This record gives structure tokens, C-alpha cells and sequence, in this order.
């Protein structure tokens, strides 16, 4: 908060800060925010007269339990549901539903978190960057799930199994990943 | 294979973002 | 000096949403830390109550009616392919109701509402329900040409438990 | 020392806007509420139609709870009607799941009891005009 | 911005521009936009008297990151799945869903 006068200047009035800290006497606690310190200073520029200023700094902590209990838990929830479409077998027909629904929930929380944030481009918050990372990961999950669902529905009458997938995906890798038929 | 790969990449991503 | 002992509700235009029970007024003589003298004031205290019929018919009965659907998944057979769609739908509907309830209430971090706690509770358990149902769908679609069935699963999940659950094959 | 003069504007409403834009999709989805039982259980589409009708009814209930004033003195007939139809659709969902479970029973899991032998094959199919 | 005086006119007062640009000696950067030039010019019409004008042009450039993180990544993200519905098989009935 920058207090100064528009009529007079430093050549006609001083402006003396009395106490170093603003008092906290009739303060009612806000319930959402916390005042932790209230310093105050008097700014004058040498080699630039007719300048007076008394500024008060308010450094304010947040009580964070509301946005935690309403946004952080569904964030880590829908992120935990994103490495989960691969354990579902492709013989059922419910993989693309789960993938599209996880990406839908992530875009919903991204457009929700872009509302409570100010529209500045200094830096994005860590929630938006985290959801952007997980959203790109879920999109790569969708394209590799469609690619891994194509090889499930390959019949012997329409395709020929090449010898390189014989030597790679049947002998070396089922022993590397502890499958063993 | 892709389950293990994306799990490992997601763990390294969470560590590299929330390191501080 | 107060004239009466309460606020006048003689010319009170009725609200239709909040009903006033009582509104007393109390005189105090308090001393502030700026100034060396005593200043008087008069404090009125409205004590109102919400009439709960517009919100219990549009925000609580549909919320309770869809939160009583998170346990109905497990009676649906795995031979059909609809175990997931139901879970995804109730999860997204609880997410939309969570948006509605964080639109209606303030962001005071002092205490949490019981309805938001109930919504968070039901969202946690429906997410645990989908992480159970993906496991039972992986257990169901499994053939002896791709997997070998162990020995301890033959006694526990096939003989010890159906005698307790009254199934008996 | 009390006089006043009061005028009482009694106004009737032209209903043609909200009849086309709100009453017709309401009665449309209500007509669709009783429709999920004629669909056969062999096709895996019983749950999609039920959940879709229930979500459309919750959308119109949250839509009609905005143009109405937020007074708890009385509720409109449309809100009570959509609440009734929503309870009916939820009961349709629970009986649709419970009648879809008895579709996929095999002899390697379950065994048909004699009361469901003698009841749901002789009396009620001749009572409900089935005739095998 | 077109500055002019409603009361007087060019037959009464002139309106001379002092400095060719506008001063940025008290500007605080908004963090959403970037001023890049603030020229001013004086406008007068021959064969049409009683018309002074001082026009300031504000040439601004947008901070491009906030709309990139919100309306470009999902835009370039859901576009990539459009030509992806043809590689999916027609046996698993999930083409119409995608
Ligand atoms: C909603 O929120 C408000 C504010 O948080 C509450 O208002 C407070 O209510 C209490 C309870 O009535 C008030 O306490 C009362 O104060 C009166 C005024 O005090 C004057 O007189 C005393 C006595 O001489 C002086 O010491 C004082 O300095 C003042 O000059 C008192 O007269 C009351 O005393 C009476 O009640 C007590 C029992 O409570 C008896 O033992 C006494 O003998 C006497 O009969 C009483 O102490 C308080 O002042 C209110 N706060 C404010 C700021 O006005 C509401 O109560 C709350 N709503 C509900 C439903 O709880
Ligand atoms: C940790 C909780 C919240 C579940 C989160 C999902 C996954 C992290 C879990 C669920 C099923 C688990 C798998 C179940 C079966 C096995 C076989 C086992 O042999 C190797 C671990 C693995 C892949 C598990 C790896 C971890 C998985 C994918
Ligand atoms: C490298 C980035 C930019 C794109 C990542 C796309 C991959 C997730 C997809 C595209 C091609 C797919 C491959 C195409 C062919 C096959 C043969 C198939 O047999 C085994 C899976 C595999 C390797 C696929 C694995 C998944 C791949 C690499
Ligand atoms: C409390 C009112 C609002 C009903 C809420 C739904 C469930 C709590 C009930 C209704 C139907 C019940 C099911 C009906 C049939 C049976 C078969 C029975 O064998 C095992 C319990 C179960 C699954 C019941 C589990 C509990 C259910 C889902
Ligand atoms: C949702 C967050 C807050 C807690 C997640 C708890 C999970 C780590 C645990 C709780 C229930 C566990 C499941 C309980 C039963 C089974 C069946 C069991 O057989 C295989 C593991 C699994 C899926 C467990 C996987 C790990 C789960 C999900
Ligand atoms: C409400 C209207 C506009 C839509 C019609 C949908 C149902 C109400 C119809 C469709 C199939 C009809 C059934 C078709 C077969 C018969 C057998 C017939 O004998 C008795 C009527 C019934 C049950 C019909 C009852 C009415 C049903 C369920
Ligand atoms: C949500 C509550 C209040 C009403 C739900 C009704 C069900 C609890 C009842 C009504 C008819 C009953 C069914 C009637 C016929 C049979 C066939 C019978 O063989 C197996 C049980 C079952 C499905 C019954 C299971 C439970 C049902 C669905
Ligand atoms: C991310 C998008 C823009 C490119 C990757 C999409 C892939 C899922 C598709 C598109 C073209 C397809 C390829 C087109 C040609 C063939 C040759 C064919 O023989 C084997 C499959 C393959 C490699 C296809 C593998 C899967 C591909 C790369
Ligand atoms: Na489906």
C-alpha cells in the first residue's frame, strides 16, 4: 500500500513513519488468510527531490485446507487412474472409454484451475503444469492403446506373423519381464 | 512393457516437478 | 441509549428464504488501543435460519441418489461389458456435484462441510471401486493357454470363501 | 396516521416460449424413461440408455432450478415431476442390473431352484401373454 | 486515443504536440501485455477548418503463454486423434466412441 499526497511534495512537507510495524490491535481473524508480519518503510530517492512515500508491506499466508481437500485429492486421484488402462485386458471392450474419460476429467480440472488462477504469463502454477504433463502422458497412452489393440485382433487368415516378432516378443522379452508363458 | 515404461516415466516426472 | 431491547420487525417485508428467530441488541463500553478514552457502541445480532426445501429437492436427493449407486456395480456379471461405464458415469457425476458444492459454499478453511466430506468420501471409494473392478476384469478374462493357475488360489478363493459366503458352486 | 394507495398488477404469462423450449424435451425424456425394458439383455446397451436418461433428467432439474426463484415456500410442479421420474429411473437402473445378472447365469456357476422353475415358466408367461 | 476539446476549435486554440512519443517514466509492467511503441501525431484537415486532433497509437503485443497452456495444447492434442480412428479394428466395437 503506497500512501503519498498529490498536492504537496518533499520541499513543503516531510512524512515521518512513527512505528516500524503496523499495529494489530482491533484485528479480527479472517479465517481464510493469515497475517504473519506487517513491515513499513519510507522511500525517498537521493538525486531526485520532491519525492515522498510511505509504503506498508502485507505478507499474507493462506490457510490451505480448502483447496487441498477439494482439488489436490481429485488431482492425485485422476492422476493415479492414468497408469491403469494397461492392466485392463483387451479382450473386453472398455479400454477406450476409460482412456477418453481420464483425459476428459484432466481437461475439466485444467479448465477449472485456469479459472481460480490470475490470467498472467509470469509462470503457470504447478497444478496446471502437472496436469499438462499427465494429459500429454494420457494422450500417448491412448495412441499406444489403439496400437496395442490392433495387434490383438489380427487373424491368421489376414496376416502373417513375421520372424522378427517371433524372435523378439516371444522369447527374450517374456523372460525379461517375468512372464514365462 | 508400456505399463512399466509409462509408470517409470510418471514417477520420474513427479519427482522432477515436485523436487522443491 | 437503546429504546427497546430488540430490532423492530414491525414493518418487516417477508423474505421467503430466511426466517428471523430473534434479533437482540446489546450496549458495550469498550476501550481501543489507539486512544486513551472510552467509546460506546450498540451491537445488533440477527439469528436467522435457512428454510431447507429448495436445496434438499435439487442438490441433496440427486446427490444421495447417485451416491447410493457406487456399490451397485459389483452385482453386475463380468460376461457383460458394462462394469466400467457405470463407474465412470457415477465418478463424473460426483465430480460435477463437487463443482456445484464448491460453487455454493465459501472458501473458509476453518471447518469443512459434512456434505463436501461425504462427496470426497464417496469419490475416494468409487475410485477404489474402479481399481477393484479392473482387477476382477483382468482375473476374469484369463485362459490356461496364457497363464498357469497357482495352488494356493485353489484352496482360498475357491473352497474356503464360498463356504462362508453361502455360494457352494 | 397510516394511509397508503396500492395498485395490484395481476399479470398472465404467454407460455409459448417455455412450452417449446422446456416442456417438450422434459416430456420427451419422460417418454424415454419407460423404454429401457423393451431392449433385449443380450446386447450390451442396457446401461448406456438408463444412465443417459438419468443424466439428462439431472441436467434439466439443474436447469429448471435456475430460472425459478430460490424460495422454499413452495416447489413447482416440474421440479416435483422430475424428482418423481428420477426416482423411477433409478429404480429402473437397479432392476435392470438385477435382471441383467440373471441373464448370464450358466450351469457351471449356479443351479436353478425349484420355485423359480415352477413360477417364472408356467404361471407368469401365461399371465403376461408370452406363450413360449 | 483521439484527444480534442469540445468547447473550442482550431480557429480559437491550436494544439501542438510537444514530444513525438509518450513518456514511459512511471510505467509498471502488467505481466499480461507488452507496450512496444507509443507514437503521437497531430492531425489537421486542409479544406476543412476547425479541426485539431492529437492521436496516440498504442501498439501492444500479447504475452503468448497463458492461452498456449490452456487453448493450444488441448487444441493440438485432440486434433491428433482425428486420423487415429482408422487404424483401430472394426471388430472391437469402439470406433464410434472415439
Ligand atoms: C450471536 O453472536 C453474538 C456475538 O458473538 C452473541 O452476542 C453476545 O451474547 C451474549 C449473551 O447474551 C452477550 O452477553 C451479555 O451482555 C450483556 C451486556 O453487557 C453489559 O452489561 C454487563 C453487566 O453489567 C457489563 O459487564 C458489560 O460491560 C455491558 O455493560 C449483559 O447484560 C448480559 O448479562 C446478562 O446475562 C448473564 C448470563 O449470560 C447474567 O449472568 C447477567 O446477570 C445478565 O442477566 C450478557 O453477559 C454479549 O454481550 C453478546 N455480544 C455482543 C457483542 O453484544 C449472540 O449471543 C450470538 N447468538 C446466539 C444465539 O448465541
Ligand atoms: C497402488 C494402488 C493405488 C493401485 C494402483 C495401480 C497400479 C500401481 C497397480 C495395480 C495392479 C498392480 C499390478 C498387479 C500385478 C502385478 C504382477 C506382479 O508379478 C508384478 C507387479 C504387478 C504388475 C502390479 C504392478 C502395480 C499395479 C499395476
Ligand atoms: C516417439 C513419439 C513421438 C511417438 C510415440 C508413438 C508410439 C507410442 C507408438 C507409435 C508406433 C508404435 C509401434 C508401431 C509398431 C509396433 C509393432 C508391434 O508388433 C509392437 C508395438 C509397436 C512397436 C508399436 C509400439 C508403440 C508405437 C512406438
Ligand atoms: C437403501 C436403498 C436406497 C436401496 C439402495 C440400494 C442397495 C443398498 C441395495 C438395493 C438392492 C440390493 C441388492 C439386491 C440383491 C442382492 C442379492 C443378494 O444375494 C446379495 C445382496 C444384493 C446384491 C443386494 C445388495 C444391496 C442392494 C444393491
Ligand atoms: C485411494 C487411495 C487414497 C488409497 C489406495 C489404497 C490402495 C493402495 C489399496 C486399497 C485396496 C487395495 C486392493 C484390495 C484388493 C485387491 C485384490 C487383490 O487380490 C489384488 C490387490 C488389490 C487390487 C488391492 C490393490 C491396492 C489397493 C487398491
Ligand atoms: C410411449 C410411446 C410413444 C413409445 C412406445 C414404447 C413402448 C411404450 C412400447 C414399445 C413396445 C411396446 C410393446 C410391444 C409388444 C407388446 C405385446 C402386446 O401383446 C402387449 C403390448 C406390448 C407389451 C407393447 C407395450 C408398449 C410398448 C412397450
Ligand atoms: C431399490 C429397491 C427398493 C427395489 C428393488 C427391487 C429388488 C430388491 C427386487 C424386486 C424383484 C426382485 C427379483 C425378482 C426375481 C428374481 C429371480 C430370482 O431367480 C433371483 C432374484 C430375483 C432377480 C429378485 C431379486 C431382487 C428383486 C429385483
Ligand atoms: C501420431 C500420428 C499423427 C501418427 C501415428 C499414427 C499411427 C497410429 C498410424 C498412422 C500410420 C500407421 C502406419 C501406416 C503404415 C503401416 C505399414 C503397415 O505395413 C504396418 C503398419 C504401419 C506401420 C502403420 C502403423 C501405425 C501408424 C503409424
Ligand atoms: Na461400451
Amino acid at each position: 500500500l503506497k500512501f503519498r499526497s498529490w498536492t504537496y511534495d518533499h520541499t513543503e512537507i516531510d512524512m515521518v513513519l512513527m512505528t516500524p510495524t503496523a499495529s494489530m490491535d482491533d484485528f479480527t481473524p479472517s479465517g481464510e488468510w493469515d497475517i504473519v508480519a506487517l513491515p513499513g518503510r519510507r522511500t525517498v530517492n537521493p538525486q531526485d527531490p520532491s519525492y515522498v512515500d510511505v509504503t506498508y508491506d502485507f505478507i499474507i499466508k493462506r490457510k490451505p485446507l480448502f483447496y487441498t481437500i477439494n482439488l489436490i485429492i481429485p488431482c492425485v486421484l485422476t492422476t493415479l487412474l492414468a497408469i491403469l488402462v494397461f492392466y485392463l485386458p483387451s479382450d473386453c471392450g472398455e479400454k477406450m472409454t476409460l482412456c477418453i474419460s481420464v483425459l476428459l476429467a484432466l481437461t475439466f480440472f485444467l479448465l477449472l484451475i485456469s479459472k481460480i488462477v490470475p490470467p498472467t504469463s509470469l509462470d503457470v502454477p504447478l497444478i496446471g503444469k502437472y496436469l499438462m504433463f499427465t494429459m500429454v502422458l494420457v494422450t500417448f497412452s491412448i495412441v499406444t492403446s489403439v496400437c496395442v489393440l490392433n495387434v490383438h485382433h489380427r487373424s491368421p487368415s489376414t496376416h502373417t506373423m513375421a520372424p522378427w516378432v517371433k524372435r523378439c516378443f516371444l522369447h527374450k522379452l517374456p523372460t525379461f519381464l517375468f512372464m514365462k508363458r | 512393457l508400456f505399463l512399466w515404461v509409462f509408470m517409470f516415466v510418471c514417477v520420474l516426472g513427479t519427482v522432477g516437478l515436485f523436487l522443491p | 441509549v437503546l429504546i427497546g431491547s430488540s430490532m423492530n420487525l414491525k414493518d418487516y417485508w417477508e423474505s421467503g428464504e430466511w426466517a428471523i428467530i430473534k434479533a437482540p441488541g446489546y450496549k458495550h463500553d469498550i476501550k481501543y488501543n489507539c486512544c486513551e478514552e472510552i467509546y460506546p457502541d450498540i451491537t445488533y445480532s440477527l439469528y436467522i435460519r435457512r428454510l431447507p426445501l429448495f436445496y434438499t429437492i435439487n442438490l441433496i436427493i440427486p446427490c444421495l441418489l447417485i451416491s447410493f449407486l457406487t456399490v451397485l456395480v459389483f452385482y453386475l456379471p463380468s460376461d457383460c461389458g458394462e462394469k466400467v461405464t457405470l463407474c465412470i458415469s457415477v465418478l463424473l457425476s460426483l465430480t460435477v456435484f463437487l463443482l456445484v458444492i464448491t460453487e455454493t459454499i465459501p472458501s473458509t478453511s476453518l471447518v469443512i462441510p459434512l456434505i463436501g466430506e461425504y462427496l470426497l468420501f464417496t469419490m475416494i471409494f468409487v475410485t477404489l471401486s474402479i481399481v477393484i473392478t479392473v482387477f476382477v476384469l483382468n482375473v476374469h478374462y484369463r485362459t490356461p493357454t496364457t497363464h498357469t493357475m497357482p495352488s494356493w488360489v485353489k484352496t482360498v478363493f475357491l473352497n474356503l470363501l464360498p463356504r462362508v459366503m453361502f455360494m457352494t458352486r
